DNA sequence: TTTATGTACTCGTAGTGTCTGC
DNA sequence: GCAGACACTACGAGTACATA
């Protein structure tokens, strides 16, 4: 009914012409699922016009709340394919996955028999929504290799190593942050439908602060309209600050934000205090010390003190990096003093990057100490083998 | 052993949304949700003791009445909220068919939600997305960082802020007038200063002072409860004379019975939360405080180490 | 308003045991004629249709048509808590939020009254079909269960052949071959051992064994089972209960 | 020779008695006297109290002149009883205030002799004089019936509420799956005297108890054919299992509100 | 050249079950007189000797002396097909880098052939210095395993004090003490439970726990196990067999 | 991805026990 | 009654967090 259903549910898209942005990705998904049967008749021995003939499976990722689930549902329903979804609320263990949709990989829809012309309303389309909520990944990959039904997966972060086996077993379709025009039009329709006034310049800031999360934008509109139906440019900053989303940050972006010269400026420190720097370090405390060390010497410094050269700043940062090494060794030892993490945060990320801050000389490189250490460990093992053999 | 009187913290817990003071906009929005009935999924966050879970309980009581015995499932850290034995519980509760008023839904109070594992929240993602028509969730966590971003993408962010002194004073005066205890404005401002916007701390200090001396005058308040040592540490670190800093250290912390590690941790927290002095100066102050922290944790805890820490802090502060 | 009195809490436990392995949520739709249950598997591949005649109940009183969507695990647990000999009595009030099923003991006096919380099943109703089936073979349930458990150790693919007017079962596949042909077993002396086949067209349908075990698990209720095969429509595994019928719909594999 | 001698007719009796309350209690404080042997032990949560008592008639021979405080550990005690043939005749042996006791696992009646010893444990907690009081109700039902009811109801809720009013026993357990309401009408039978729902009445009682603790109680149902439950609003619940010569109570603490 | 055909499939498996925990691997040495495979544990303390006869275990045809070194885990994995009727077939050709283990069943026509990899060890020392033992004891192996596990559960150190008419087992631990004494009692009606301790000199030796567990693991090899004790000498735990015997050695650790 | 204890969670497995049955 | 079937508790290996 109305007035007793969530705004993000009653205003869900009804067709593929009601999706805000991601027109290319939805179009690609529609083409892939509209030509799977032709690829099946081709026995998957060659690609199609867009390359859909080689991949019997696809996977969707993107930021939350942008329309992956809605696009999947509408694409499955428009062609009549019967939806068969597995979710994180149910078990995806290897034994139960083999005891679950494994038989459904080539069966038929009995409800499709009873429901119904709907020529292709007689098949399963399989939906692992929330793949990241996991030997489940191995079983899913082996399903992707051998499946007699359309199959897609929905996750959020491909870059995680646990979906690494999905590297070339699925037709990747990437969803991005939608452009503000379609969301602007959708909120205009919603505002004129739900009696509350909305100001066009406000949608841009709402999308900017919400970081392209349409569902959270609808929730924000509902919550504001509960007591203050009028949205103007007066309380825009108040609402943006109250509903700001403290999203976690990726290691490369962590290194970029840490090495930016503005945050250590006098003006830039009023809002981005060093407490925010500690909180930013603590997002990924295992990669930030390694990321800072490998690119703190490949920038133009912009916070050089008068009479101080770039090399002096590099040396003074290396001193505190060496101190952070000793702090970490005390942290990860038999004593196991984990109350020392805030000190390691400063000495390993904040102070060394507070002297070499500036634009990149090249670009932020992935940490190489991990690979070098692994190769050194294997070389040590082989050295021990020959040492003991010849002894 | 006579039955104990209920403490004033729990005796005067609010039962309606009107009695909660502070964050007027959030309370008014909660009231509009209460009479409207269209409760969305929300996450409530803030510093401890400012009225997070009491607002959740009051809203759950107001939205649905006699159905409160079975129409709300409350969970907490004392319940073993895991991925496996508990997904079935919320799955059944959301799938449970109970007849409500037309504009009311079942409420799942996942109180203290920042302590759950990642997999539990991953299951809760689709659990919330599926039965959004029947059940609604209410997270109440001190820190919102532990909650994953898919959960934040489908929840209404209700951030509580620390209570202003006026609202704490107003509700305190209400409590005095209901209890009829002799009070002095200096004592009340002492309670406000000691509480630091933590309401339960204010009520507990009021209890201790009332039942310890009868009068809540400022001298009795400072006799019973001590001033917060973060303020003393901030005063000590910001002094200009080294002798003054050493005297403050000794008299106010070493002779008051404060462990050295507590002083070091409080100094680190004050320095990282301080903003008056230059950023770089705070960086070397943090480095030196951390060196003293390593010395303390390695075994040697002595007044001499704290004195050396203060001496080097003054060396950096006075610019050689 | 619903008052379904059973003579003993044995046949209800037996039917719940029979179909509880495959389906996990059912929806009892109670009417004046009796009770009708519609069940869909979690994989949406097999469908269990159950209806019970009013004569099975010792007493059945109803006022309005009311639905009851339950959970098989909780219901089976509550039923197993009660004694087998007792007399079950399903009671539903004006609001179908919970049912009151209670066990009465003739010996002694122990009214182990239980309550079960209902669940909100989706809006999908029953859309039962009447399309013609080409094959209707009806053979003893026990020996059918025995032979299909014998064939279940082979591959999952279980295809049924209607060649040569003779029931021809094949359980071949990747891991091995399980082709075993059975003969009609009509006997004049024993009416319980009789096989009749329509033989309209030798249609070919294949199925899965891991579910077929769940179909054959309900063989205890009826000694007579009849596979009704169609050229296109899904297979039927009907069990003629003493009053109603309990039939399994299985979608053909492909 | 030794001051304390207690030769059981069979090791099976002591094994069963120990396994009756082995799970719910960690530390046991035996107090041997000339009248018999008693054992008052408290659970770790200090909610469930066990008061074992074995009369002198359950021993084939028994002699203990001086009172002995045998504080022990049930885990190691059960481990010691785990090894040894069950048909063998156990003989408890202890010295004058010793550091240990000696378990004579005399195989059959000759040949093999065992000398298993368990170091005595210093439990300074005195025995608690919680014997009985004016109980509001006194019911008596077969152990099998009570065990079956508790096992059935524990799957439905975490708390079992026992209500007695006007010659009727009623167990209710409201939870998430459902709410059991098992009720019992008192009766007596001359044909089978073992099954008889005896009852007494002073004032109605509505006392709730935990599920795990009640399961721990019914684990001991194998010792006695009958179990006697006595309830009061101002007293812990009493579960008197009758033994061959003594008894084994279970003082369970009800929940409030 | 090697044709060590074994009568029962689940017999050599039964032997390697005992061989698994005593030592990680053995170096087989097949001779027409018999099969010997002795290995040294990782501690160089526990000694295992193997002897297999020729009259039983089907016809044994060892044309040439063959020395083979291989693991027991893969051997057990191949021997997992241990049906009560199945047999064994050992074939070693020139350069036997991969022994083919043929399975032929009498009850069914199904056949199974697998190849076992060979590692390069070529190390085997066979020395039996002592045969004279002060006390020789025969007793049922199941009772030995029972008493050893009961005493080793209580304590980590096991000592034996052999005196006149008493075979004393004592185990002192922190939890308590277990002093089980068994007397030599022989029943002619029950040969398996017969106990005889030959008496020349009393033996008092202190042993370990894990070694005793490894010794008693192979309890099913013989109904009666031969236990030999010598003063100031390694112990000898000889397990009998239908053709040959398996003896286990251990150093009596003692620090007083 | 190394880190190097202690904690907590999760799953899987192996038996161990009582419960139905012929 | 012995045999199978059954679901239960107990145990072991693996992963991930560690300051706000
Ligand atoms: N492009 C869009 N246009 C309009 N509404 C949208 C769009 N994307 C999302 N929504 C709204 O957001 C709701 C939920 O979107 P979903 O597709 O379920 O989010 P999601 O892509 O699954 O992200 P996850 O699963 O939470 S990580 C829909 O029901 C719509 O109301
Ligand atoms: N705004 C308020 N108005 C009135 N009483 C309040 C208010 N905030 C807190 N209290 C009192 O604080 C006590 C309980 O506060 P809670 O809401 O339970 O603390 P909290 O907000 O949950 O913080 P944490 O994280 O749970 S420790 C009661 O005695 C309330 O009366
Ligand atoms: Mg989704
Ligand atoms: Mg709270």
């Amino acid at each position: 009914r109305e007035e007793d259903k969530l705004w993000t549910v009653k205003y869900a898209p009804t067709n593929l012409q009601q999706v805000c942005g991601n027109k290319g990705s939805v179009m690609k998904l529609k083409n892939w699922l509209a030509n799977w049967e032709n690829s099946k008749k081709n026995s998957f021995k060659h690609a199609g016009k867009d390359g859909s003939g080689v991949f019997r499976a696809a996977m969707l990722y993107g930021p939350p709340g942008i329309g992956k689930t809605t696009a999947a549902h509408l694409v499955a329903q428009e062609l009549g394919y019967d939806i068969l979804e597995q979710n994180a609320s149910d078990v995806r263990s290897k034994t139960l996955l083999n005891a679950g949709v494994k038989n459904a990989l080539d069966n038929m829809s009995v409800v499709g028999y009873f429901k119904h012309q709907n020529l292709n309303g007689k098949h399963f389309v399989i939906i692992m929504d929330e793949v990241d909520g996991m030997g489940g990944v191995g079983q899913l990959a082996q399903f992707c290799r051998k499946t007699s039904t359309p199959l897609i997966l929905i996750c959020n972060e491909r870059n995680l190593p646990k979906m690494r086996p999905f590297d070339r077993v699925c037709l990747d379709i990437q969803f991005r942050r939608p452009d503000a025009n379609s969301i602007k039009s959708r909120l205009m329709t919603i505002a004129i439908r739900e009696k509350f006034k909305l100001d066009p310049n406000v949608i841009d800031r709402l999308i900017q602060t919400t970081r392209g999360d349409i569902r959270q934008v609808i929730n924000l509109l509902s919550t504001i309209s509960t007591t203050t139906k009028t949205i103007n440019h007066e309380n825009i900053n108040e609402i943006s600050k109250a509903w700001e989303k403290n999203i976690a940050l990726k290691p490369f972006d962590i290194a970029h934000k840490m090495l930016d010269g503005q945050i250590y400026s006098d003006i830039g420190s009023r809002n981005f205090t060093l407490n925010d720097k500690i909180a930013l370090y603590f997002d990924d405390f295992d990669f930030t010390p390694l990321m800072i060390q490998e690119n703190y010497l490949s920038t133009r410094p912009s916070v050089l003190k008068p009479g101080q050269s770039h090399l002096e700043a590099v040396a003074e940062a290396a001193n505190c990096i060496s101190l952070g090494d000793i702090v970490e060794k005390k942290i990860r030892s038999s004593e196991q003093l984990w109350s020392l993490l805030p000190l390691h945060a400063v000495l390993s990320s904040v102070y060394p990057a507070s002297k070499v801050a500036g634009h990149m000389a090249g670009r932020i490189n992935f940490t190489a100490w991990l690979g070098q250490n692994s190769k050194s460990a294997k070389y040590y093992r082989l050295l021990q083998e020959i040492h003991y053999h010849t002894r | 052993t006579l039955s104990l009187q209920l403490p004033w913290v729990e005796k005067y817990r609010p039962q309606v949304l009107s009695d909660i003071v502070g964050n007027k906009e959030t309370i008014d929005r909660l009231q509009q949700i209460a009479k409207d009935g269209n409760m969305p999924h929300m996450i409530i966050s803030g510093m401890p003791g400012i009225g997070k879970t009491t607002s959740v309980h009051c809203l759950a009581h107001e939205l649905l009445g006699r159905s409160y015995a079975d129409g709300v499932l409350e969970l907490n850290a004392s319940d073993d909220r895991g991925i496996d034995v508990v997904r079935n519980q919320i799955k059944h509760f959301a799938q449970k068919k109970l007849h409500l008023p037309p504009g009311k839904h079942k409420i799942v109070i996942l109180d203290e939600a920042d302590s759950m594992t990642a997999g539990a929240q991953q299951a809760l993602r689709r659990t919330m997305e599926l039965y959004s028509n029947s059940t609604r969730f209410a997270f109440a966590c001190n820190q919102s960082n532990k909650i994953i971003e898919p959960l934040q993408s489908r929840c209404a962010i209700l951030r509580y802020s620390k209570l202003s002194d006026e609202d704490v004073l107003k509700r305190l005066l209400q409590i005095i007038k209901l209890e009829d205890v002799k009070y002095t404005n200096d004592g009340l401002e002492a309670i406000i200063f000691t509480a630091e916007g933590d309401m339960r701390q204010a009520i507990n200090n009021l209890q201790s002072t009332v039942a310890g001396h009868g009068l809540v005058n400022a001298d009795n308040v400072f006799k019973i409860v001590d001033s917060p040592h973060p303020l003393i540490v901030k005063k000590m670190l910001l002094a200009s004379n080294l002798e003054d800093s050493i005297q403050i250290l000794r008299t106010d912390l070493w002779k008051k019975g404060y462990s050295s590690i507590d002083i070091v941790t409080t100094s680190f927290r004050v320095t990282k939360n301080l903003a008056q002095v230059k950023e770089s100066v705070r960086l070397e102050m943090i480095k030196e405080i951390g060196l003293t922290h390593m010395r303390i944790l390695e075994g040697v805890g002595t007044y001499l180490q704290l004195a050396s820490m203060l001496a080097k802090i003054h060396k950096l502060n006075n610019k050689a | 308003m619903l008052e379904a009195k059973f003579e003993e809490a044995s046949l209800f436990k037996r039917i719940i045991d029979g179909f509880k392995d495959c389906v996990q949520l059912v929806n009892f739709q109670c009417k004046e004629d009796g009770i009708i249950a519609q069940a869909v598997d979690d994989s949406r591949v097999l469908l269990v249709s159950l209806e019970i005649g009013v004569e099975a109940f010792q007493e059945y009183r109803c006022d309005h048509p009311v639905t009851l969507g339950m959970d098989l695990t909780s219901l089976s647990k509550i039923l197993r808590c009660g004694n087998n000999t007792d007399t079950l009595t399903l009671i539903a009030d004006n609001t179908p939020d919970s049912i009151i099923l209670l066990f009465e003991d003739t010996k002694k006096d122990r009214i182990a009254e239980y309550s079960l919380k209902l669940m909100d099943i989706d809006a999908d109703f029953l859309k039962i079909e009447e399309l013609q089936y080409d094959s209707t073979l009806s053979l003893p349930s026990s020996e059918f269960s025995k032979i299909v458990r014998d064939l279940s150790q082979l591959s999952d693919s279980i295809n049924i052949m209607i060649t040569k007017e003779t029931i021809k079962f094949v359980a071949d596949g990747d891991i091995g071959s399980g082709s075993v042909i059975i003969k009609p077993f009509v006997d004049m002396e024993h009416p319980e051992t009789s096989i009749k086949l329509e033989m309209d067209q030798p249609v070919d349908l294949t199925f899965g064994a891991k579910y077929l075990l769940d179909i054959i698990k309900g063989s205890s209720l009826s000694d007579r089972v009849g596979i009704r095969l169609s050229s296109e429509a899904p297979a039927l595994f009907q069990f003629d209960l003493k009053s109603g019928f309990l039939q399994f719909f299985l979608a053909p594999k492909f």
